[PDB]
């Protein structure tokens, strides 16, 4: 990802992807930052709020905040080092939780802050695919 | 005639309908919540 | 309405035990409406029965 800047402001981003053909087993020097699609949950019930308080990775700025009948959006990027093709030697999944106001403007109420060593997947994006 | 009261003091619990329906809410909640938080912590584990 | 006496027409109130007893204060409201009905009279305009 190239970023072109004039007078110290970004103008555009160039995004080139190259591909070295061959056979590599070099997973110590490997990594992948993806920006996940934005996931939307409607909190209807008080079990929805409890399942979400279950998750260590659902930090809130004010833990007393009322979630009931609010709509949440998870804007999430996941950094991931490797061990083999299949097992990540580290997962990170962060970025802000936002609530829809009655204007339809969204506002940051929370953080996602999942970390991990060895893992066969990202449990956050799994949770939000099913539930959101 | 003989009126026998074999109700065991339930005359003296006041607003019995709401009181009954509280108790029932708090078992359904406490169960339902703890069944969902169980299922999700066994899909996290299964992904990691 | 002399204290320690129940009127002939009276409203009742349900007590937490679950019986209905003469309530003095409900019963006043009723009889005061009934005193005015007798002097001035009652309207039922816009009442459908």
């Amino acid at each position: 990802v190239g970023t072109l800047s004039r007078n110290g402001k970004p103008v555009m981003e160039v995004t080139s992807s190259f591909f070295y053909r061959g056979n590599y087993t070099d997973f110590e020097n490997t990594f992948q930052k993806t920006v996940e699609p934005v996931y939307q949950m409607h909190i209807k019930t008080s079990k929805d709020i409890a399942v979400l308080r279950s998750k260590e990775w659902f930090q809130l700025d004010d833990e007393d905040f009322d979630l009931l009948n609010k709509t949440l959006t998870f804007e999430t990027e996941t950094e991931v080092t490797f061990k083999n093709a299949n097992i990540f030697s580290s997962v990170k999944c962060f970025g802000p939780i936002k609530v829809e106001l009655p204007t339809k403007e969204t506002v940051e109420i929370g953080i996602v802050d999942y970390e991990a060593g060895a893992s066969h997947g990202n449990p956050v994006v799994d949770f939000l695919k099913r539930n959101g | 005639p003989v009126m026998a009261d074999l109700n065991g003091g339930l005359q003296f619990v006041p607003e019995l309908k709401e009181f009954t329906a509280k108790l029932r809410k708090e078992l359904v909640e406490t169960s339902e919540v703890r069944k969902a938080v169980s299922i999700e912590t066994a899909l996290e584990h299964k992904v990691v | 309405i002399p204290r320690e006496t129940i009127p002939f027409l009276h409203l009742r109130k349900k007590t937490p035990a679950g019986d209905w007893k003469y309530d003095r204060q409900l019963s006043s409201l009723f009889l005061d409406g009934l005193e005015k009905a007798a002097f001035n009279g009652v309207t039922f305009k816009d009442k459908y029965v």
